[PDB]
């Protein structure tokens, strides 16, 4: 501990992460003319916003006219009424001011006959609120959304003095009387560790994907930030909700996108038949990513499957024509043939339902500022903020909306800075930082370093992946989810077990890897055991043995003629998870889900329903 | 049983004096995945995991893993390795860069580079902006097609003798084409400007045609005749 | 702002298609006004050409500054020693023509 | 921080430190134009050498042309030497010609892909031993 240099730094702000969430935060608070610092484990082009295919959502109307209060009704009816419409609202009225924005910025989106951004159709919109058929509204760069969406963003965060720690991993937060002062954070460089600190500080540190064995998320998808809050006692919201897209690669588990199926694309079984009108009669093979797993899933269960194994399912290219899959999908093209050998116009793809995207995270207004729930009530945390996809402002809920991320990233990003910008002047006073505060980072830090333990890091990793895997999968039920917690539980014990080899400070990727399985077990340790808590089949998160799905009033039969269950017994509820970092307790609670809009005569309240695609 | 040998460079700053060397790994072919990749990170997971070395999306699209495999450079995610167990896969760093450990090279050079051509629009009235998307032809964009993709894995740029022999002030093929990325944008304004930057015997200049850039693109793209097509720009453009 | 890297680059090329153009037009009539042209299109191609070489190997300013300064000398003792021997001898075109019939 | 701080940031971190440079020709993947291009410096110095060689012999050594011929007259006009040294001077003059024109299409934006490459490669080569074999004999 007394072997560390320690570099102190003074800020205005600091955004830890420089995916799209945390560029557009930072550059925005620079904009706003706040000395901010941005804080990231790699290079803000290496970050998982790059691989990003599909799009981004925005109801400007290009192909035919459209509003964006029927793009609204498609996320809330996406979230399974999870979804807080308060943050919906507001993403959603931004979605045509942000997405034209970027293209001002020079995201060179695809265009059409009459010079404007190329929008298609995308996995659950609709128009005329779920009446008008079809909705084409995603905006796209041809295969390469994501990765242009980051580039750009990174070469707009040029133009100012924005300060950015490029390859600085980020141990935990300057915390101090509940207050957010800034960030102790590890240099990879040359070992050392850097106390930033700010009057304001920005989460963005995106999903943690690497929980499971099979995701289609980067290696470096490992929840740090929301690990960061939980060990500073602050809840974690809706974890328990993974999703799991339907189209991955059989192999290494890599992602063919949802674009695939919104340009004529169709997902056939082993016996040929286009089974996504067997169970989705109305959207057919364009439903909601929870739907199509299901599906997908409870296909494989059957029997019915494709290799020498017979556990996957095929997307089919072989009818679409040649000259729309070089210009709109050129992406997958290369990514099937590399990794799957499958030419996509003579032959189909292997697919498989995996761990894609995490709508839980670190509790949010539509503002943007972190909740803690005191007193069965909700407040503000003074100076910490969270926006992208380590956030839950659960614009997403119980599903996320296909093409929604990467809007959520700008909106939310913005809003961060907004928050930030109308609430301070740049030069207040920075709160000032005890001597010793961040002890137990660098502690944790040291002996991490010389770990002479008996389990590799590896092997625990793997056992967490599988047991994952296993136990917390696209169906999952009460028995099995049960020794899934006792598993997980008992993973963390070993913790103190494990054994490191690299001793070095520059570039100790060993350490790092360990300090991300710390963070990764205390993600996953708080997905399952919310998991088995929920007694519910609400979006993704889909039990056995409690197939309904438990609202304060039953939706299907008419209202009024009914009395209204209390709190205390239903299920329309976010979860809250706390974990005693020492002995790894999961304590969970609950908060109601925000129903009320920015403004009811502008954006009407759409009440819970039946839902089915 | 399968077994492949991976002959790797090794270096290590916390070693006092540590001399730069190679070291052997031999793997099981059955049990590991078809790219150099999945043998680094086994090897990394399973024999040493003082082996350092950048990796993230393992998709190529990052461009973290960027090294120099069996001679060319490369996205270790993307070559799979040759299954002719009779001869040795060497692995290094990206060629001619200060190495930080192992197969980490200092890129920061690079990255200040792509810094100094300004990769942003400009317009020349910039008060209208986020109001009304910018018009482009269909046409027009197709112009960007083979530019935009490049991920700034640095294998071009690293592969150049001239950027080898002057990596200081000459820019390299990397840089260059996302310079000449922003000048045909139908949508910038700054294209004089941006052509009178590269005005030095240097930033542009150092380049001859020795294609070894485009040879070696991981995605496959042609840095090499975007930069020709600069140099042409250069004397053609009047004022 | 003025363009002069460019100028230069645009010289280079203008040069190279000549000195292409005069060696197939040497050997059709080799002329005394002929062995002038091809001596002078000949000594400029070969002073830029090894003026690359200078500025991409020779490193620092101290070197810099000789090696430019050492082309340039080597340049003008070239071209006016080709000059001497078109003036005073055969000159370079029959000088080849009775090299060749050896 | 400024693109050009960042550069003198590189410079100064990495010079004033025990960072080994990366091994670059020693390991590097040896194709055909990159070892043209090599061909063509070398035969652009030892030709500009060769001009100035004769140039510069013209203006310091003494006697004429017509008598510098003549001593190398009387030292045996063997066939198979004679030849050889009227081909080994015609050699590098053919191949930094046609490699040149390959340059000059470059400069106007052709032939650019790497297939064109090693095509155009070969052409260079097999036009330079036909020319070269063919001068000989003029
Ligand atoms: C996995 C995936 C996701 C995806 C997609 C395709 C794939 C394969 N396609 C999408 C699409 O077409 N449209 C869309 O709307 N979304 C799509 N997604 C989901 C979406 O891309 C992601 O949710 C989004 O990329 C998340 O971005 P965010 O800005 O929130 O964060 P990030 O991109 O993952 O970057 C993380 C950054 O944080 C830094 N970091 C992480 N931990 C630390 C610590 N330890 N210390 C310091 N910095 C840290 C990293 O450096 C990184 O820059
Ligand atoms: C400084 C120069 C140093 C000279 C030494 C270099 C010698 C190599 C020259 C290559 C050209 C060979 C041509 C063969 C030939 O038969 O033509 C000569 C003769 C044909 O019979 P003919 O009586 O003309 O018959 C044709 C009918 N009109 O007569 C001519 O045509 C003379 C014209 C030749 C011009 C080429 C000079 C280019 C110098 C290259 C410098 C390389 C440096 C090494
Ligand atoms: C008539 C046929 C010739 C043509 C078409 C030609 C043209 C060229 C071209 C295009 C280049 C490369 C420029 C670049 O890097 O893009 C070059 C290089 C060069 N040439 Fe020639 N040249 C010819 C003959 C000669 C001769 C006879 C000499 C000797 C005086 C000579 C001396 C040089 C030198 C010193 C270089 C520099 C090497 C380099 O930078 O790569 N060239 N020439
Ligand atoms: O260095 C060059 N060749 C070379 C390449 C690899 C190893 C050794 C030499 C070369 C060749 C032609 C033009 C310009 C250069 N250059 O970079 O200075
Ligand atoms: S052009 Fe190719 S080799 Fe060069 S940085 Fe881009 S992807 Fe890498
Ligand atoms: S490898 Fe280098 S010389 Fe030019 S075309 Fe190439 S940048
Ligand atoms: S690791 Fe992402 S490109 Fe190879």
């Amino acid at each position: 501990s007394t072997q560390y240099p320690v570099v102190d730094h003074e800020f205005d702000a600091v955004v830890v992460g420089a995916g799209g969430a945390g560029l557009r935060a930072a550059f925005g608070l620079s904009e706003a003319g706040f000395n901010t610092a941005c804080v990231t484990k790699l290079f803000p082009t290496r970050s998982h916003t790059v691989a990003a295919q599909g799009g981004i959502n925005a109801a400007l109307g290009n192909m035919e006219e459209d509003n964006w209060r029927w793009h609204f009704y498609d996320t809330v009816k996406g979230s399974d009424w999870l979804g807080d419409q308060d943050a919906i609202h507001y993403m959603t009225e931004q979605a045509p001011a942000s997405v034209v924005e970027l293209e001002n910025y020079g995201m060179p989106f695809s265009r059409t006959e009459d010079g404007k951004i190329y929008q298609r159709a995308f996995g659950g919109q609709s128009l005329k609120f779920g009446k008008g058929g079809q909705a084409h509204r995603c905006c796209c760069v041809a295969d390469r959304t994501g990765h242009s969406l980051l580039h750009t963003l990174y070469g707009r965060s040029l133009r100012y003095d924005t300060s950015y720690f490029v390859e600085y991993f980020a141990l935990d937060l300057l915390m101090e009387n509940g207050e957010c002062r800034g960030v102790i954070a590890l240099c990879i460089e040359d070992g050392s560790i850097h106390r930033i600190r700010a009057r304001n500080t920005v989460v963005a540190t995106g999903g943690y994907g690497r929980t499971y064995f099979s995701c289609t998320s980067a290696h470096t998808s490992t929840g740090d930030g929301t690990a960061m809050v939980t060990r500073a006692g602050l809840p974690c919201q809706d974890l328990e909700f993974v999703q799991f897209h339907p189209t991955g690669i059989y192999g290494a588990g890599c992602l063919i996108t949802e674009g695939c199926r919104g340009e004529g694309g169709i997902l056939i079984n082993s016996q040929g038949e286009r089974f996504m009108e067997r169970y989705a009669p109305v959207a057919k093979d364009l439903a909601s990513r929870d739907v199509v797993s299901r599906s997908m899933t409870l296909e494989i269960r059957e029997g019915r499957g494709c290799g020498p194994e017979k556990d996957h399912v095929y997307l089919q290219l072989h009818h679409l024509p040649p000259e729309q899959l070089a210009v709109r999908l050129p992406g997958i093209s290369e990514t099937a043939m590399i990794f799957a050998g499958v030419d996509v116009t003579k032959e189909p793809i292997p697919v498989l339902p995996t761990v894609h995207y995490n709508m839980g995270g670190i509790p949010t207004n539509y503002k943007g500022q972190v909740l803690r729930h005191v007193n069965g009530q909700d407040q503000v945390v003074p100076g910490l903020y969270a926006c992208g996809e380590a956030a839950c402002a659960s614009v997403h809920g119980a599903n996320r909306l296909g093409a929604n991320s990467l809007l959520d990233l700008v909106v939310f990003g913005r809003a961060c800075a907004l928050s930030i910008a109308e609430s301070c002047r740049p030069g207040d006073k920075v709160p000032s930082i005890k001597p010793n505060a961040g002890e137990e980072s660098v502690m944790n830090l040291d002996k991490l370093r010389f770990a002479n333990g008996t389990i590799r890091t590896s092997e625990l990793r793997l056992s967490m992946q599988k047991s994952m895997q296993s136990h917390a999968a696209v169906f999952r039920v009460g028995s099995v989810l049960q020794e899934g917690c006792e598993k997980i539980l008992r993973l963390y014990g070993d913790l103190q077990h494990l054994k490191t080899f690299d001793r070095g400070m520059v570039w100790n990727t060993d350490l790092v890897e360990t300090l991300e399985l710390q963070n990764l077990m205390l993600c996953a340790l708080q997905t399952i055991y919310g998991a088995e808590a929920r007694k519910e089949s609400r979006g993704a998160h889909a039990r056995e043995d409690f197939k309904e799905r438990v609202d304060e009033y039953d939706y299907s039969k008419p209202i009024q003629g009914q009395q209204k269950k209390p709190f205390q017994e239903h299920w329309r509820k976010h979860t809250l998870s706390y974990v005693d970092v020492k002995t790894g307790k999961v304590s969970l609670e609950y908060r109601p889900v925000i129903d009320k809009t920015l403004n009811e005569a502008d954006c009407a309240t759409v009440p819970p329903a039946i839902r089915s695609y | 049983p399968r077994i492949k040998k991976f002959a790797i460079y090794r270096w290590d700053p916390d070693k006092t004096g540590d001399k730069p060397h190679m070291q052997t790994y031999e793997i099981d072919l059955n049990n590991c995945g078809p790219m150099v990749l999945d043998a680094l990170i086994k090897i990394k997971n399973e024999i040493d995991s003082t082996l350092t070395f950048r990796r993230s999306c393992r998709e190529g699209i990052c461009g973290s893993c960027a090294m120099n495999i069996n001679g060319g450079n490369t996205l270790a995610c993307t070559r799979r390795i040759d299954t002719n167990l009779d001869k040795v896969s060497k692995i290094y760093p990206l060629p001619h860069m200060y190495v930080i450990k192992d197969l980490v090279p200092d890129l920061s050079n690079f990255y200040a580079q792509y810094k100094s051509i300004e990769p942003y629009l400009k317009k020349k009235d910039e008060s209208q902006e986020g109001k009304q998307q910018y018009l482009q032809s269909i046409e027009e964009r197709e112009k960007l097609d083979g530019l935009y993709e490049c991920i700034l894995c640095a294998c071009c740029s690293t592969s150049c003798p001239s950027y080898w022999w002057n990596g200081d002030k000459y820019l390299g093929p990397a840089v260059l084409m996302q310079a000449y990325r922003w000048m045909i944008d139908s949508r910038d304004d700054f294209t004089e400007e941006r052509l009178a930057k590269l005005q030095d015997p240097f930033s542009l200049y150092r380049c001859h045609t020795i294609m070894n850039c485009t040879g070696t693109c991981p995605k496959g793209l042609n840095p090499g005749k975007a930069i020709a097509e600069i140099k042409k720009m250069m004397a053609t453009y009047k004022e | 702002s003025s363009k002069a890297a460019s100028l230069h680059w645009t010289g280079e090329r203008v040069v190279s298609v000549l000195l292409l153009g005069l060696l197939p037009a040497a050997y059709l009539n080799p002329c005394s006004a002929m062995d002038y042209s091809l001596a002078a299109a000949l000594t400029l191609h070969g002073h830029w050409g090894i003026g690359q070489v200078v500025t991409d190997y020779v490193r620092g300013d101290a070197l810099q500054k000789a090696a430019k300064a050492g082309l340039l000398a080597l340049s003008a003792f070239t071209f006016a020693g080709l000059c001497y021997f078109n003036y005073h001898d055969v000159g370079i075109c029959k000088a080849v023509a009775m090299l060749w019939k050896l | 921080t400024t693109a050009k701080e960042e550069m003198e940031r590189f410079w100064n971190k990495n010079l004033g430190s025990n960072r080994p440079l990366s091994p670059h020709i020693t390991i590097y993947r040896w194709s055909l134009p990159m070892a043209m291009s090599i061909c063509h410096r070398g035969t652009g110095i030892a030709l500009s050498a060769g001009v100035s060689l004769f140039g510069l012999s013209a203006l310091l050594l003494p006697g004429n042309f017509e008598s510098h011929l003549e001593l190398v007259k009387s030292l045996c006009l063997g066939p198979t030497l004679i030849y050889t040294a009227k081909f080994g001077i015609v050699f590098p003059l053919m191949y930094h010609t046609w490699n040149g024109i390959r340059h000059l299409i470059w400069d106007l934006g052709k032939g650019l892909t790497i297939p064109q490459l090693t095509q155009s490669g070969v052409v260079v080569l097999i036009l330079t031993v036909l020319s070269s074999v063919g001068l000989a004999a003029m």
